[PDB]
């Protein structure tokens, strides 16, 4: 009795074999294709954007916010201490340049796109359920979870940034 | 060319309801200006005024106009 | 009664989600689970 | 926090009150004239015209009146031909580049669908087109900008495009600015909905078959329920 | 199926052919009455959660507003 | 208290279309047993007040007022019985935990 | 008319017959009607 | 013959209760909706096209050029409109008159009722327009609130970093594929209830009062399907825009959003849940078992009584529950501001409120007025 | 339970003659060939576009950038090749055994088949090819050849004078929806 | 036959963890034919 | 490969067309990523998003 059983178990241990293949190719398929993939390519000219200027790229889909701010946003941005910033994290941390802040230029809350220098905070707003961002895209106000994503931004230099 | 608009205008300005809004309206213009320090636009008193007057408009220019 | 028809399937019962469980991980090829 | 524009009324409101299409006519004379130097009608081909408020050969004027390159040549990488019926209108700032750069980066809309695209189209084309009132106080447009109490932010790039007597009708008509923003109010409707006529006139014939179809259907149904309707149970224990 | 579908006993039931009777017997006649009557027995448990959505929208329409109202106070 | 029940009574309304309380019981299978077990006399009146019950509704008219139920009148015929049927079923039950 | 049911009713073919003769030409005739109410309706605003 | 045994049985001798009223013909307008957009699809399939390039241009020439296309795309949106009408319509019959012990019939139901709702998300994304692409966008998002399954998850249906033609592509295969599946299970809900038959108002045992349904149903079905074209017509021929969206009529901009975005109608009661509960997680769960407390109705029927014809204060209630669900409907369409938020919170406080603990306890206190508790 | 009595009714215990050969599996592996097919269907046009402009340019998509897309692609055309072999055994089992004296599932059967070449037809009209558009033109050409009627009714299905973008994309919702017609 | 063989449930673990070895066994010597070939 | 795509880059190239294979698809078969990507800096391409640049 034992040789029939064992014969299936092998057999079966096949089978699963062959169906796990299959359902992982067909996932894949629909999950991201090469030229998906093939998308990450990204530049940018600094000189692009003027001081206070949130400018769109679209990088990778989303549209891509590479901002500017102005004195008060490159200055007044890290006088929101900790306690007053809604989020953990830090200010400047997000730019290595404060005149420069990019992102990615998705409002975390359920994604939308965010309405730079309008809102309560400043900085940025998310339109579809009020999120206020500030110059440092941090979310401020509103039911907006996390911080605007900060992309992998290259500062090759002061006049073109090229993300990548 | 008279614009039918252009008297139209002037007829519903003339409807006192209105007339009394767009006192309001100056005395928030006069207001603003006088006031140094502020932000606060009479836009606001500017809309409620317009649609008064737009509603009246609404009631009279389709028919002037050709 | 019915306590004892509970003890006799607790294990076997755990075996059935372990079985899955083992082919779970192995389906959902999760190194980060087992 | 908008201005809500009002209610005009229109002439197509009407249930069955099919567009002028006399006042189309003079409507795209006003797109033709002023409107096609910065917005592009995409989705409206000449061709489109003949039915409405031109007649065939007369559109083949029109048609003929740009032109239109075409790339694919034999050796050349073009060949510029006079508008033809099917050829679609012409659009200006080929990229939309070209637009912002002489729009102050503002894209002008195309006015294909723009009635249908804004909320309350045909009021806010109206109110925009003669909304540009004085600006208030404390108001502070930036560079190149007017003040039009409906648009969105009262900001609209588009200065004012309807000057009184900006173009003349060919019709006649006094070119008053009101009785051209009507018109290509008409004309951008028109324009947003091509079958607005035809579907009308489907409505009507589609209001009196119900009127007729559904007594009959509700008799039919009432005779064949009817003899449950009239069937008397009695209960007689023996 | 008809047949097996249920016991019943010593239940006559007349009933008359469709073309022998007329389509709408009394139609309006006690068909107003009927429907009026029904109305009554159903008004007070359907109209009055309906009424008090038009309050709370009305409500929230003119709360709204007011609340868009610019405070006097404002930038004064 | 009866004041509310009698209230309660006309509210709900069974009886305008002649039915009582028990006529207006879901068929649970409980309820069905109960059913079963009434005598054939209470069991064929019963099915002619469900039955005259859904001709009424059928033509959304209810029963002239005179021959209204009453609550004083309603007599309970199932509920004698259907005690029995759970009395019956929890007994079982509890054997069965044993 | 006892002749309608007689003779265009009693026979179930003769009845789709009618219905079928009728319906070839209701079109002819609603259409029309309605056009031309329309027309009326819309009298001036039309391509004319 | 085989066929016929199942045709004459199932359609023409099904024997059916003979006062059943208006709201029973519902599920069946349903049926002949769902070939409307079947059939209607199918029109709008030989002339779309799902390429991001020339998506807003193949509806635009559907509606411009497409010889009565523009009929047949409004027939198809307006169509999609009356469906959830009647399906709104259908599962408050289901409600109301206690059809929800029939289980298996309202699981098949409610699996349904998730399968419409995907096919119509999907659909509205297909046309591409700015209304389409941040909608899409938004609630795929919100697939983005699982913490450790749910990111990938979401690039998965968006086959890519966010939104874009590989979604299209794939949301058009989808919304193509899944009405057959509907039309599947609504045999499968078909079948699960003829084991059972139909319910009656009044929550009797209606087997003393059966008729045919050749006769008597059938031709009120006919009625039924003539009204209910009427009101479609009616509302694509001369009110064709009215349940739509200006905004969708604009192409589809990744770098404008739409300033007034809100779901259609149908979608919004979820909406608004979703928005009210603060955490996004618990506002999933919430939308989700917005739809699911459905699925949980019978097993809360602490009645003796199936119907509620003879429960006055649970008919209350349930107008209460309908009530503020026309609350939750507009309150989606209001922006985020006071007091909108707040009446949010309750309304969906009170729908969970009434649903879960007031109904159960309304009828334990209706069986005990009658004294039968 | 009413959804499990007809699956053991037309799966489990049904009874069944026990000296049936192997070619009473074929139909089985027709029913499975379908559900293939309709499964890489599924998977092919989560990515085809059926753009005369863009066709040949989606299939190579498909090919070349798709993970494993090359697989689906050539699962499909060699499971309708498949198709087409087991219904030809199948055919001629019917032939050879008498089983066409079961009229009714004979002629269902003859239904089925006309259903399955049409889709066939249509779905290698689908990838846009040299070979695709010359072979549709060709057999819509068959049409034609109806006496008073045919020139219509080619240039119907056509959508225009001659097989254009206009005949791509309704042959794609045919393509796509036959098979569930097929199903039932 | 005492240990994955008796009873329904001993026999569904084997086949879950066997198959999870398989897997990677089957591809490793895959991997050594199909370089050997080539 | 890697030989026979050299024929094509210096003799072939110039006249037929290879639209469906792209700088991507040689990485793994023939070519490095750093020799790929140093082959496609070979030949410039047309953008035209430039403000007025198209
Ligand atoms: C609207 C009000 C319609 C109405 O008349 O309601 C009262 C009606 C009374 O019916 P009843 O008490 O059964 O008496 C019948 C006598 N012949 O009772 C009824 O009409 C019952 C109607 C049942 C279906 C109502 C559906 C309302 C909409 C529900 C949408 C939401 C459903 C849940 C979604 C989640
Ligand atoms: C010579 C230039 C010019 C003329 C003439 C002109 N426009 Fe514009 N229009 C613009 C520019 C530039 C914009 C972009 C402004 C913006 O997006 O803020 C614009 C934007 C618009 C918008 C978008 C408003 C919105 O809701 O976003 C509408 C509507 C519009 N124009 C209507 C018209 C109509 C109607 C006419 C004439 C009947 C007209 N325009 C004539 C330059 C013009
Ligand atoms: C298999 C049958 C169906 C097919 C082939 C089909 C096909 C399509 C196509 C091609 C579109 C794009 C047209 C456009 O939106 O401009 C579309 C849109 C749509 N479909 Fe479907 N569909 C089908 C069934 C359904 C069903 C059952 C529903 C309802 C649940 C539905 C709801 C919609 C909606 C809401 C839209 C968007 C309408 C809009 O543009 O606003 N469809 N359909
Ligand atoms: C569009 C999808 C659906 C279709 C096409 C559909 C169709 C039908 C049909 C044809 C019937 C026969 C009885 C009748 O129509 O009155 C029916 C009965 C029923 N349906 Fe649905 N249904 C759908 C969705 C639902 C949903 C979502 C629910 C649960 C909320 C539901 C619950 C029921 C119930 C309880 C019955 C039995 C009611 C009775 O006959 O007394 N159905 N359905
Ligand atoms: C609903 C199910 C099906 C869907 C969704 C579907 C979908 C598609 C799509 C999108 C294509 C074009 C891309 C490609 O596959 O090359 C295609 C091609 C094709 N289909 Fe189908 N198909 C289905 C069923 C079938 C069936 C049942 C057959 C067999 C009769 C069939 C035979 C073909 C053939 C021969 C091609 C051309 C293959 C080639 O390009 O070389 N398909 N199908
Ligand atoms: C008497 O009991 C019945 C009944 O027997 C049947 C079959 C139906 C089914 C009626 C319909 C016409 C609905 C159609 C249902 C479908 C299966 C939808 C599937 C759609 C297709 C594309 C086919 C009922 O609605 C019904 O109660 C009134
Ligand atoms: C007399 O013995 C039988 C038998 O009774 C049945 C039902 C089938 C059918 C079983 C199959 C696996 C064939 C496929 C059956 C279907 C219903 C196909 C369903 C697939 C769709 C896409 C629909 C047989 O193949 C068979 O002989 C071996």
């Amino acid at each position: 009795k034992g040789f029939s059983y064992l014969v299936t178990a092998t057999t079966t241990v096949g089978v699963a074999y062959a169906a796990k293949n299959v359902v992982s190719q067909f996932v894949s398929s629909m999950s991201a294709s090469a030229d998906v993939l093939a998308m990450s390519k990204i530049e940018i000219k600094l000189s692009d954007i003027p001081e206070g200027k949130n400018m769109a790229f679209k990088w990778r889909g989303k549209p891509l916010f590479v901002r500017h701010r102005t004195k008060k946003e490159i200055d007044q941005e890290a006088a929101v201490e900790v306690s007053q910033l809604r989020d953990p994290q830090h200010d400047l941390d997000r730019v290595k340049k404060p005149e420069w802040v990019i992102l990615i230029g998705v409002c975390t809350h359920l994604g939308c796109v965010p309405i730079a220098n309008a809102g309560d905070f400043g900085g940025y707003y998310c339109p579809c359920h009020g999120s206020h961002y500030d110059a440092s895209g941090r979310i401020r106000k509103g039911p907006a979870p996390l911080n605007l994503e900060v992309p992998a931004y290259e500062f090759t230099s002061d006049d073109v940034v090229v993300v990548g | 060319l008279v614009d039918p608009l252009t008297t139209v205008r002037e007829h519903c300005e003339q409807l006192e309801k209105c007339v009394k809004a767009r006192e309001r309206l100056e005395l928030c213009d006069n207001r603003v200006s006088s006031r140094s320090q502020t932000e606060e636009d009479c836009t606001e008193e500017l809309f409620d005024f317009l649609h008064a007057r737009d509603h009246c408009v609404a009631h009279k220019l389709f028919k002037n106009l050709k | 009664r019915y306590r004892e028809l509970a003890r006799n399937w607790i294990p076997t019962a755990g075996m059935w989600g372990t079985v899955g469980a083992v082919g779970l991980v192995w389906a959902t090829d999760w190194r980060l689970i087992l | 926090l908008e201005l809500h524009p009002p209610s005009y009324p229109w002439s197509h409101r009407g249930l069955l009150s099919s567009l002028d299409h006399t006042s189309i006519r003079r409507g795209f004379q006003v797109y033709k004239q002023v409107c096609s130097s910065c917005h592009s009608m995409d989705y409206v081909a000449y061709r489109h015209l003949v039915g409405v408020c031109y007649t065939e050969e007369e559109a083949k004027a029109l048609a003929e009146e740009v032109e239109v390159q075409d790339g694919p040549n034999d050796d050349g990488e073009m060949f510029m031909r006079p508008g033809k019926l099917s050829d679609y209108f012409p659009k200006p700032y080929p990229n939309p580049e070209a637009a912002r750069a002489a729009n102050n980066g503002a894209l002008p809309p195309d006015l294909s669908y723009i009635v249908r695209a804004r909320h309350g189209g045909e009021d806010y084309v109206f109110s925009l087109l003669t909304g540009y009132c004085e600006p208030p106080t404390g108001v502070s447009l930036r560079e190149g900008l007017y003040f039009n109490p409906y648009f969105p932010g009262q900001a609209i790039g588009m200065a004012p495009p309807i000057y009184t007597e900006v173009l003349e009708y060919d019709d006649g008509t006094p070119a008053t600015m009101s009785q051209v923003a009507k018109d290509v109010a008409t004309f951008l409707r028109w324009a947003s909905e091509p079958e607005h006529d035809h579907r009308k006139r489907m409505g009507l014939k589609m209001l009196l078959m119900m009127g007729l179809l559904l007594p009959l259907t509700y008799a039919m149904k009432r005779h064949k329920w009817s003899v449950l309707k009239s069937r008397k149970l009695a209960y007689r224990p023996p | 199926e008809f047949g097996n579908l249920a016991r019943i006993r010593h239940v006559i039931s007349y009933s008359l052919s469709p073309f022998e009777q007329r389509a709408f017997p009394s139609y309006f006649s006690k068909g107003i009455p009927n429907v009026l009557r029904r109305t009554r027995e159903r008004i007070l448990r359907v109209a009055p959660p309906f009424v008090v959505v038009y309050l709370i929208y009305t409500w929230g329409n003119q709360e709204f507003e007011q609340s868009k109202r610019k405070n006097p106070a404002m930038y004064e | 208290l009866d004041g509310f029940r009698k209230w309660y009574y006309n509210a709900a309304g069974f009886n305008k279309l002649g039915l009582m309380r028990d006529d207006t019981l879901h068929e649970t299978e409980d309820v069905k047993e109960a059913i079963r077990r009434l005598p054939e006399d209470l069991y064929n009146d019963r099915m002619f007040r469900i039955k005259r019950a859904l001709d009424l509704t059928m033509r959304h008219q209810i029963l002239p007022k005179d021959q209204w139920t009453k609550y004083e009148e309603d007599k309970f015929y199932l509920e004698p019985y259907l005690k029995e049927v759970i009395r019956e079923r929890k007994e079982r039950e509890e054997w069965a935990k044993k | 008319p006892s002749r309608l049911y007689s003779l265009l009713f009693r026979r179930t073919s003769t009845f789709a017959l009618t219905i079928a003769v009728g319906a070839l030409f209701f079109e002819r005739a609603f259409d029309q009607g309605a056009d031309a109410i329309y027309e009326h309706i819309n009298e001036g605003k039309l391509w004319k | 013959h085989p066929l016929f045994k199942i045709i004459n049985h199932s359609f023409i001798d099904l024997p059916a209760p003979s006062n059943i009223s208006s709201w029973w013909n519902f599920g069946s307008l349903l049926g002949v909706c769902l070939m409307v957009q079947i059939i209607t699809g199918l029109f709008l399939a030989m002339h779309y096209t799902s390429d991001t390039m020339t998506a807003f241009s193949s509806v635009t020439h559907i509606c411009r050029d497409v010889n009565y296309g523009w009929l047949i795309r409004y027939m198809h949106a307006n169509g999609a409109s009356m469906f959830f009408i009647c399906l709104f319509l259908h599962v408050g019959r289901g409600l109301y008159y206690g059809s929800y012990t029939f289980m298996e019939t309202w699981n098949i139901g409610v699996l349904l009722l998730f399968a419409v709702m995907a096919t119509a998300f999907m659909g509205y994304v297909l046309p591409w327009g700015q209304m389409s692409f941040w909608g899409a966008t938004v609630i795929t998002n919100l697939l983005s609130a699982i913490p450790y399954i749910g990111t990938t998850l979401v690039e998965w249906i968006w086959g890519g970093f966010s939104v874009d033609k590989a979604t299209l592509t794939r949301f058009f295969a989808f919304h193509f594929i899944l009405p057959f599946i509907i039309a599947a299970l609504a045999i499968v809900h078909l079948l699960f209830l003829h084991e059972t038959g139909s319910n009656n108002p009044t929550g009797l045992n209606s087997d003393a009062d059966k008729i045919p349904f050749h006769p008597y149903y059938t031709i009120k079905d006919i009625l039924g399907i003539l009204i209910m074209f009427l009101i479609l017509m009616t509302l694509v021929l001369f009110f064709p825009d009215m349940l739509g969206d200006p905004d969708n009529y604009m192409p589809a901009n990744p770098l404008n959003t739409p300033p007034h975005i809100k779901p259609e109608w149908y979608f919004l009661f979820a909406y608004a849940i979703l928005r009210s509960i603060p955490n996004k997680l618990g506002g999933v769960l919430a939308l989700i078992l917005s739809i699911l407390i459905l699925a949980l109705m019978p097993f809360l029927h602490t009645s003796k009584q199936r119907s509620l014809m003879f429960r006055p204060i649970t008919q209350i209630l349930y107008w209460i529950l309908v009530a503020n669900l026309l609350i939750l409907t507009w309150i989606g369409g209001q922006p985020v501001e006071h007091p909108f938020i707040i009446i949010g919170q309750l309304a969906s406080i009170s729908y969970f409120s009434i649903i879960l603990i007031l109904m159960p306890i309304s009828g334990i206190i209706e069986d005990k007025m009658l004294k039968l508790y």
